[PDB]
RNA sequence: GCGAUAACGAACGAGACCUUAACCUACUAAAUAGUGCUGCUAGCAUUUGCUGGUAUAGUCACUUCUUAGAGGGACUAUCGAUUUCAAGUCGAUGGAAGUUUGAGGCAAUAACAGGUCUGUGAUGCCCUUAGACGUUCUGGGCCGCACGCGCGCUACACUGACGGAGCCAGCGAGUAUAAGCCUUGGCCGAGAGGUCUGGGAAAUCUUGUGAAACUCCGUCGUGCUGGGGAUAGAGCAUUGUAAUUGUUGCUCUUCAACGAGGAAUUCCUAGUAAGCGCAAGUCAUCAGCUUGCGUUGAUUACGUCCCUGCCCUUUGUACACACCG
C-alpha cells in the first residue's frame, strides 16, 4: 500500500497495480465466475492480464486456444472483414471502451457480463449434415465445450459488427448492447436468435 | 611507420580466410601492430530469371547467387614490408589492394 | 434519406435537452442523436458544454468515443 | 566502475539494449521516461515487468534502454523483455542467486516472452503467389 | 504470308 | 530535477509551444498560409487556418531539438503521407518544401535554429533555453 | 512424423553388436562415443544415430530385443 | 598474359575430353553402340565410380529418339552431385 | 457552446441560380454551385471572412453578397492565378474562373472549337469515345 | 469527303443500335500422325 | 432439464467428412448410464458437455 | 518403418545433403558497427543530477547488442499414457528451438507428337535472296470498339473520411570525359520541379531509405455525404530527336457506377491468411506486373474420403498406334 518513490516518478494509479492485476487497470477477475459447469475449463479467466493483447502462440497445438484469455479471444474476433485484419490496437480500443459502457449500464462487472454472454450464446446441439453425396440430410449432434465457447465469440462479434454497419451508433457501444443483451438472455439480441434457431432445428432432427 | 590498409575480396571463404590468416601470421612474428581482419557484411548478388527459354509452362524461377566476402586489415609498417607480405600470400581466387 | 436530424438549436429543444439529458443512465454522441433527434455535430457541442455545466460526468475521454454519465 | 549489467530483448526485428547501473529509480526509453511510451493502450505491457515484482526492486538501479528496428508494437515487446531480463541479470551478478531465482519465477509464471525471446520470424515468399503460402488465383 | 505488289 | 523536452509528451508539448509561439508573435508567417496545402499528397488545406503554421513550426523546432542537423528535404519526407491516387495503389509522397523551408527560416531568425556545419540546421544556443523552458511550463498543471 | 530411416536404424544396431560394453543409457555420452567409433559425415546424422542407439540401449535393459 | 598448356592427367575422369573424343568418333560415322561403349568402358577403366552417356537426336528415321547407356553407380539428388 | 436563434435560419438558399441547402456547412454547401469545389470554396470563405463553423442558413445577406462577389472576381482578392479554373483563356488570354451557368457554356465552346478545326480530340468527342488515350477494348461497355 | 479528318466529324457512331453476336468463340487427333511417311523397321534397325 | 455428461473415451472420427466424433459419455450425477453420443466440435476426454436429451444412443453417421 | 513372410541381403528415388532463419554475455577480432568512460562543451533543476553535441588522436576500454568464421546446441531429450508393447502417436517438463525445428535448392526408372527453330554465329529441309521475306530511313500499328471471359487495383464507409500531431522496418542498387549512376545540403517554387556545391565505385554517402497501415487530438454525422474518384476542360513542368491517339508528374474545375454482389468458383493451418507499404527487374520516361523484403497480425481444423485428381490392389478386355483404341 505504501507509495514507492522512484527517480522516474510513477503515477499513483499504476502503483496500485502492484496489489492486483486488473484488465485495463480497472476490472478485476477475482469476482468473476462461469455460471456453467461445462465451459469452466474453456473460458480462461484464472490468469489476469492488464491489456487484452499478449501476442502468444495459441495456434501451435490443438487446445491451446482454451489457454488464451477470454477477452483476448473476444478482441481477436472483432478485427474481421478484410479492412480490419491485423488492426488489433483498434480492436483493443473497442473492447476497452465497450467494457466501460457495459459498466455504466447495469452496473455489473463488465467482464462478468462478457462471461455471461458467452455461456448463453453457444448452441448446445447443432444439426450436422449427413447428406449422401449431394442430397439434403441433417442429423442432430451435440456441441463440444470448445466449439460452444468459440461459436459464442464468433456470433457475438458478428452481431455487433452488423449492428454498427451504416449506423451512427459506434462499434464499441454496439458491442456493449450486444454483450449486455446476450448476458441476460434476451431474445432481442443477435446470437441469441441464432442460438435458439440452431437448437430449434436440432430439436426437429432427433 | 605507415598506417596501411589491406583490402581482401573473394567469392569463396576458404582461400580468403587462408590469405587473411597468413597475412595476420606474418604480422605477428614480425612485431607489427595490426587491426583486423574485419569481416565485412557479405554481399549476396542475386539474379532471378525465368527457367523457360520460351514462355510456356508453370511460372518457375531460378535464383542464382554470388556471395562476395570482404576483409580489411590495418597495418603499421613501412611500405616495403607490407607489399612483400602480399606476394607471400598470393592466391588466384583472392585479389589484394593496398592503400596507405 | 429519412434521418433529417436537427442541426440548428431552437429554444424548444434547448430546454428539452437540459430537462431530459440528466435523466439518462448513459449519454454519448449517438445516444443524443438517437433519442433527442439532434445531429451528430450538435451532439458533440452539447456534450462538451453539458460537462462544463456540471450535468454530465465524464466517465472516459476519447476522440472516437465519448462515454458520459449523469452527475446526480 | 560501478555495478553495471547490459542486456537486450528482441521481438520480430525490434531489439532493445538495456543498460542497468546502480543508482536511483531511473527508467528511460531512448532518453525519455517510460510513463509516456507510445502507443498509450500498450503502456501496461512495459508496466508488467515493474508492477509484477514491485517497484521497490528498482530503488538501487537505473535503467536506460535504446530500442531500434522492428515496428511500433514490436518495440514495446522488446522493451518489456529488456527490462525484465535486465533486472534479472543485475540480481544474478550483484545480489544473491536466491532472489534472482525468485524474480525469474514471477516473470515466467506470468508470461514466457518476458524472459524468452519469441522465435517466430517471417516466412520467406515463394514465387507463384503473393505470399509465403498464398498462391495466385487459379482459373479454369 | 503476303505477295508484295508494287505500284510505282 | 531538470525538465527537458524528452520528459514531456510530444502531443501536448507542441500544443503548448504553438500557443506560446503565436502569442509571442515574432515568428513571421508567410502570406500564403491561407491558400496552400501542406503536401502534394494532401487534398485539402489545414482546417486550423489561423494557427496551423505556428503549430507546424513548433513541431519542426521540437523535432530538430531531439536530433542533429536535420535538413529540409528530410522534413518533407517526415510530414509527407500516403497520396490518394485514384485507382492505383497508395504511395508515399513528400510534403511541400516551401512550408518547411519557410518554417526553419522563420525559426532561424527568431533565435531557435542556425545553419549547422556539414549541412542541416542545428538547434541554437538559445533554442535549448526556451524549449526546455516551455517544457517546464507545460507539465506543472 | 519422427520415423527414423534405415540408414540410421541399421547403423545404430551395428554399434550395439560391436560396442555394447562401451555404450550406455546416456545420450550425451553416446553422442561423444559414436564420434570416435564411426566416421559420420554430418553432425545431424551423428545425433540421429546416437539418439536411436540410446533408445535401443534403453530398450535392451527392459528385456531382450529382436534382431540385435 | 602468359598461357600454358597442361595435359589432363586422367582422360577417363574428364567428361569434357570424353565428350570431345566421342564427338570426334560420331562424326567419323562409327555406330552409336560401338561409340557409346568406347567411353563407358574407358571411364570404368580409369576408375570411375559410375558413368552415363545419353545420345539424343534423329538417326535414319523421321521420328527422333534418345538412348541412355549407363554403367556402374550414379547419384542423382542433393549436394553430392555438385561434388562427385 | 450551444446557442439558439429564431427566424434567422434560411432553409433554402439561392446563389448563382443554384439551390443551396441551408443546413449544410458553408464550405461544403457552396460546392453545390457548379465550378466551385471544396478547395475553391474553402478559400473564398476565408477571403470573405466567413468563419467555416457556420451552416449555410446561418449566413446573413451581407456575407452572401460578399462571397458571390469574390467567386466572380478571384484575382481582385489576392487569389493566385494558378488556383483558378480557366487560366490563359483561349480568346483573351486572361485568367478566369467559370461558374455555374458559364461553365457548361465555355466547356461547350471548347468542344466546337476542337470540332471546328476537326482535330482528333474533337472528332473523338463527337463519337462519344474516350479522348485521353484510354483503351476501349474491354472497359468501354457502358 | 476525300480527307479522313473531314469525314470523321460527319460519320455517326451507330453502335448501340445493333446487338452483339450471341456467341463469339472462334479461337483434333494429336496422337495420330498426319505426316503420312511411316517409318519402316529397317530404318530403325539401321539407325539405332 | 439439461443433463451433463463427462466424456470418458473418444471412440473415433465418424460422419461422412469426419466432422463429427463418436465419444463415450458418463453422467456427472448418477455415475452410470454410460452412453455413446456424437459431438461436432473438437473433444478431449473429461469434457462436461451437456445433453439436451439423454434417452438416445448414437451410431455411425452417413 | 514395425511387422507378416519363399525369400535373403542390397542400389536409385524419399531421407540424408546444401543454402537460409531462429539460440550462444562460450571463442576471434573490429575508426566502414555499437556502447561505456574520458577530454572539451552546451541547456534545465541547482544535489554531485538529467538530456544533448563534439573527439579518423582522448594515438581510451569493451564486444552485450552489429558484422562474419570456427564451433557448440536437438537426437523427439526426460517422464506419463496408449500400441502387436514394435514402429509410432498423444500429453506434459525442461528448452531458443519438440508441426520433417521454419523455408527453400537439388531431385529416380522410363516418357509426352506438351512449348519454344520469335534467345542463340543451335540446327536439317522447304521458301525467298536485288523492285529482297536481307539491312536501313520516314510515318502509322501492336492501344484500334456493338460484345463474352481471365489475372488484378480502387471502393461501396463512422472498426471510416479528411486536418494537424506522434513516428517505427527489412531485402537491395548506385558513376568518369561519361554520353552520364545514387544523390544529401543551401537557395527559389503552392506544387511538380529548377538551380549551386559536395559525398559515395560504397557496413563510410544517398540512408536511421524518419515507408504505409498504425496511435493521439479535432472537423464531419448516416446524406451517394466531407464515402468513391471514373469521365472531361483549362493551365504549369519533367523525359526524350520526337509526347498528337492526353508517357509521366503537379494545380484548379468536372463528381459517374458502386449503398457488400446470382448461379458458380479460388487461395489458405502460424508470424500463416489477410491487410500495409518498400527495394530490385524491366527502365531516357512510365508499375494497377512480377521477384523479394519487412510492419500490423487473426478466425477455424489439426480430421475424413462426402466431392475432385492422382496412386495402389482385384477384375474384364476382341486394345498394344494401347479408348483420340
Amino acid at each position: 500500500l505504501q507509495v514507492v518513490e522512484l527517480a522516474t516518478t510513477i503515477p499513483l494509479d499504476v502503483q496500485e497495480a502492484q496489489r492486483e492485476v486488473k484488465l485495463f487497470n480497472k476490472w478485476s477477475f477475482e469476482d468473476v465466475e462461469v455460471k456453467d459447469v461445462s465451459l469452466v475449463d474453456y473460458i480462461q479467466i484464472r490468469n489476469p492480464v492488464f491489456v487484452s493483447h499478449t501476442a502468444g502462440k495459441y495456434a501451435s497445438k490443438r487446445f491451446r486456444k482454451a489457454q488464451c484469455p477470454i477477452v483476448e479471444r473476444l478482441t481477436n474476433s472483432l478485427m474481421m472483414n478484410g479492412r480490419n485484419n491485423g488492426k488489433k490496437l483498434k480492436a483493443v480500443r473497442i473492447v476497452k471502451h465497450a467494457l466501460e459502457i457495459i459498466h455504466v449500464l447495469t452496473e455489473q462487472n463488465p467482464i462478468q457480463v462478457v462471461v455471461d454472454a458467452i455461456v448463453n450464446s453457444g448452441a448446445r446441439e447443432d444439426s450436422t449434415r449427413i447428406g449422401s453425396s449431394g442430397t439434403v440430410r441433417r442429423q442432430a449432434v451435440d456441441v463440444s465445450p470448445l466449439r460452444r465457447v468459440n461459436q459464442a465469440i464468433a456470433l457475438l462479434t458478428i452481431g455487433a459488427r452488423e449492428a454498427s454497419f451504416r449506423n451512427i451508433k459506434t462499434i464499441a457501444e454496439c458491442l456493449a448492447e450486444e454483450l449486455i443483451n446476450a448476458a441476460k438472455g434476451s431474445s432481442t439480441s443477435y446470437a441469441i436468435k441464432k442460438k435458439d434457431e440452431l437448437e430449434r432445428v436440432a430439436k426437429s432432427n432427433r | 611507420i605507415h598506417k596501411i590498409r589491406i583490402t581482401l575480396t573473394s567469392t569463396k571463404v576458404k582461400q580468403l580466410e587462408n590469405v587473411s590468416a597468413n597475412i595476420i601470421r606474418n604480422a605477428a612474428q614480425y612485431n607489427i601492430v595490426k587491426k583486423g581482419p574485419v569481416r565485412m557484411p557479405t554481399k549476396v548478388l542475386k539474379i532471378t530469371t525465368r527457367k523457360t527459354p520460351n514462355g510456356e509452362g508453370s511460372k518457375t524461377w531460378d535464383a542464382y547467387e554470388m556471395r562476395i566476402h570482404k576483409r580489411v586489415i590495418d597495418l603499421q609498417a613501412p611500405a616495403s614490408t607490407v607489399k612483400r607480405i602480399t606476394q607471400i600470400t598470393i592466391e588466384p581466387g583472392v585479389d589484394v589492394e593496398v592503400t596507405i | 434519406d429519412k434521418a433529417q436530424h436537427i442541426v440548428i438549436l431552437d429554444q424548444e429543444k434547448y430546454d428539452r435537452i437540459l430537462k431530459d439529458v440528466p435523466t439518462y443512465k448513459y449519454v454519448s454522441v449517438s445516444v443524443l442523436v438517437d433519442r433527442l433527434k439532434i445531429g451528430g455535430s450538435l451532439a458533440r457541442v452539447a456534450l462538451r458544454q453539458l460537462e462544463e455545466d456540471g450535468i454530465i460526468t465524464p466517465v472516459l475521454k476519447h476522440s472516437k468515443q465519448a462515454i458520459y454519465t449523469r452527475a446526480q | 566502475s560501478t555495478q553495471s549489467v547490459q542486456t537486450f530483448g528482441k521481438k520480430k526485428t525490434a531489439t532493445a539494449v538495456a543498460h542497468v547501473k546502480a543508482g536511483k529509480g531511473l527508467i528511460k526509453i531512448n532518453g525519455s521516461p517510460i510513463t509516456l511510451v507510445q502507443p498509450e493502450i500498450l503502456r501496461f505491457k512495459v508496466y508488467e515487468p515493474l508492477t509484477l515484482v514491485g517497484l521497490d526492486k528498482f530503488q538501487g538501479i537505473d535503467i536506460r534502454v535504446k530500442v531500434t528496428g522492428g515496428g511500433h508494437v514490436s518495440q514495446v515487446y522488446a522493451i518489456r523483455q529488456a527490462i525484465a531480463k535486465g533486472l534479472v541479470a543485475y540480481h544474478q551478478k550483484y545480489v544473491d542467486e536466491a532472489s534472482k531465482n525468485e524474480l525469474k519465477k514471477i516473470f515466467a509464471s506470468y508470461d514466457k516472452t518476458l524472459l524468452v525471446a519469441d522465435s517466430r520470424r517471417m516466412e520467406p515468399k515463394k514465387f507463384g503467389g503473393r505470399g509465403a503460402r498464398a498462391r495466385f488465383q487459379k482459373s479454369y | 504470308r503476303k505477295k508484295k505488289v508494287y505500284t510505282t | 530535477p531538470g525538465v527537458s523536452v524528452r520528459d514531456v509528451p510530444a502531443q501536448d508539448f507542441i500544443n503548448a509551444y504553438a500557443q506560446f509561439l503565436q502569442r509571442q508573435g515574432k515568428l513571421e508567417v508567410p502570406g500564403y498560409v491561407d491558400i496552400v496545402k501542406t503536401s502534394a499528397g494532401n487534398d485539402l488545406p489545414p482546417q486550423e487556418a489561423e494557427t496551423w503554421f505556428y503549430k507546424r513550426a513548433a513541431s519542426i523546432a521540437r523535432h530538430i531539438y531531439l536530433r542533429k542537423q536535420v535538413g529540409v528535404g528530410a522534413l518533407n519526407k517526415l510530414y509527407g503521407g500516403a497520396k490518394n491516387r485514384g485507382f492505383r495503389p497508395h504511395k508515399h509522397v513528400d510534403a511541400s518544401g516551401s512550408i518547411n523551408r519557410k518554417c526553419v527560416q522563420a525559426l532561424q531568425k527568431i533565435g531557435v535554429l542556425e545553419i549547422s556545419p556539414k549541412g542541416g540546421r542545428r538547434i541554437s544556443e538559445n533554442g535549448q533555453r526556451d524549449l526546455d523552458r516551455i517544457a517546464a511550463q507545460t507539465l506543472e498543471e | 512424423g519422427r520415423v527414423r530411416t534405415k540408414t540410421v536404424k541399421r547403423a545404430s544396431k551395428v554399434l550395439i553388436e560391436r560396442f555394447y560394453p562401451k555404450l550406455t543409457l546416456d545420450f550425451e555420452t553416446n553422442k561423444r562415443l559414436t564420434s570416435e567409433i564411426a566416421v559420420i559425415q554430418s553432425k545431424r546424422l551423428r545425433n540421429k544415430i546416437a539418439g536411436y542407439t540410446t533408445h535401443l540401449m534403453k530398450r535392451i535393459q527392459k528385456g531382450p530385443v529382436r534382431g540385435i | 598474359i602468359a598461357i600454358y598448356a597442361e595435359r589432363v592427367e586422367e582422360r577417363g575422369l574428364s567428361a569434357a575430353v570424353q565428350a570431345e573424343a566421342l564427338k570426334a568418333k560420331l562424326l567419323s560415322g562409327l555406330p552409336i553402340r560401338r561409340a557409346a561403349y568406347g567411353v563407358l568402358r574407358f571411364a570404368m577403366g580409369a576408375g570411375a565410380k559410375g558413368v552415363e552417356v545419353v545420345i539424343s537426336g534423329k538417326l535414319r528415321a523421321a521420328r527422333a529418339k534418345s538412348q541412355k547407356y549407363a554403367d556402374g553407380f550414379m547419384i542423382h539428388s542433393g549436394q553430392p552431385t555438385r561434388d562427385f | 457552446l450551444v446557442v439558439q436563434e429564431q427566424g434567422s435560419f434560411q432553409h433554402i438558399l439561392r446563389l448563382l441560380n443554384t439551390n443551396i441547402d441551408g443546413r449544410i456547412k458553408i464550405m461544403y454547401a457552396l460546392t453545390k454551385i457548379r465550378g466551385v469545389g471544396r478547395r475553391y470554396a474553402n478559400l473564398v470563405c476565408k477571403k470573405a471572412d466567413v468563419e467555416l463553423t457556420k451552416r449555410a442558413g446561418e449566413l446573413t445577406q451581407e456575407e452572401l453578397e460578399r462571397i458571390v462577389t469574390i467567386m466572380q472576381n478571384p484575382t481582385n482578392y489576392k487569389i493566385p492565378a494558378w488556383f483558378l479554373n480557366r487560366q490563359k483563356d483561349q480568346v483573351d488570354g486572361k485568367d478566369y474562373h467559370v461558374l455555374a451557368n458559364n461553365l457548361e457554356s465555355k466547356l461547350r465552346d471548347d468542344l466546337e472549337r476542337l470540332k471546328k478545326i476537326r482535330s482528333h480530340r474533337g472528332i473523338r468527342h463527337f463519337w462519344g469515345l474516350k479522348v485521353r488515350g484510354q483503351h476501349t477494348k474491354t472497359t468501354s461497355r457502358g | 469527303k476525300s480527307p479522313t479528318g473531314n469525314e470523321a466529324a460527319l460519320k455517326n457512331k451507330n453502335f448501340n443500335k445493333d446487338v452483339a453476336p450471341p456467341q463469339s468463340t472462334a479461337t483434333p487427333f494429336d496422337r495420330h500422325s498426319r505426316t503420312g511417311k511411316t517409318d519402316s523397321k529397317k530404318k530403325l534397325q539401321q539407325g539405332w | 432439464p439439461v443433463t451433463l455428461a463427462k466424456v470418458i473415451k473418444v471412440l473415433g472420427r465418424t460422419g461422412s467428412r469426419g466432422g463429427v466424433t463418436q465419444v463415450r459419455v458418463e453422467f456427472l450425477e448418477d455415475a452410470s448410464r454410460t452412453i455413446v453420443r456424437n459431438v461436432k466440435g473438437p473433444v478431449r476426454e473429461n469434457d462436461i458437455l451437456c445433453l439436451m436429451e439423454s434417452e438416445r444412443e448414437a451410431r455411425r453417421l452417413r
